[PDB]
């Protein structure tokens, strides 16, 4: 959980969003994620 | 920028899945409807699925649409469809995202 | 104070779940989407809980 | 409209050309689309984050 940013919080949660609230996650592209839990 | 919305969706739509798409809007106080739809990309020509959701004070302006991209409706053939438009439309806003 | 998330953990959660929490606050004239999430570790409880045993022992 | 424009020092039309009513709208007020990835100026204009 957690995240660097609101868009990063959504992206790491495995979500995406539409908003007009001055955020988008199209900047949030990343390598495949291999953290272990 | 008082009147704002969030539509939250799975990062990726699984074909044949039912994707529960939830919309929240803030600062509205009059009830209004929105439709959330999945439309073919880039042409927006074919509506694979659409959901009509009522946003109002007893909803607390929060609702969700159960949208499903039925697999045989995608064109298929030599190229798989890699993208689709999630779109919302209301009295107050419209946005679509690939 | 704000209400807790009191919802019961459901059988559709049993492998794992993720809680995300968000609000938009629009102070001044500018909105910020504010959000957090946590990993939720849920018991591997089977839905049907099939169990098999031999009658003699 | 001004049916007949005042000419040669004829008295101009007096009062407002417009009047306004309170009314129940059929339309929603279109929202701002926020700046997304771009930096948002306090006015609400958007500029490159660079």
């Amino acid at each position: 959980g957690g995240g660097l940013n609101n868009a990063n919080v959504f992206h790491l949660a495995g979500l995406t969003f539409l908003t007009n609230a001055n955020a988008d996650d199209s900047q949030e592209n990343d390598e495949p994620c291999k953290e272990i839990l | 920028q008082e009147q704002t919305y969030v539509i939250s969706a799975p990062k990726i739509f699984r074909v044949g899945a039912s994707e529960n798409i939830v919309i929240q809007v803030y600062g509205y106080t009059e009830a209004f409807d929105a439709t959330i739809s999945i439309k073919s990309y880039p042409d927006k020509k074919f509506s694979y699925s659409s959901g009509h959701v009522h946003l109002s004070s007893e909803n607390k302006f929060q609702n969700s649409a159960i949208l499903t991209i039925q697999p045989k409706q995608l064109p298929g053939g030599q190229n798989p469809v890699s993208y689709v438009y999630l779109e919302v439309v209301s009295k107050h806003f419209s946005k679509s995202k690939r | 104070s704000y209400q807790s998330i009191n919802i019961p953990v459901t059988q559709n959660m049993v492998p794992s779940s993720r809680l995300l929490v968000y609000y938009i606050v629009t102070g001044e004239q500018t909105a910020e989407l504010v959000s957090d999430s946590v990993w939720l570790n849920i018991e591997e409880k089977c839905g049907n809980q099939l169990q098999v045993h031999l009658s003699p022992d | 409209s001004v049916a007949v424009y005042g000419q040669y020092g004829g008295q101009p039309c007096v009062g407002n050309a417009f009047e306004t009513q309170s009314c129940e709208p059929t339309r929603g007020c279109p929202t701002e689309e926020g700046c997304g990835e771009r930096f948002r100026c306090f006015s609400g204009q958007c500029i490159s984050k660079s």
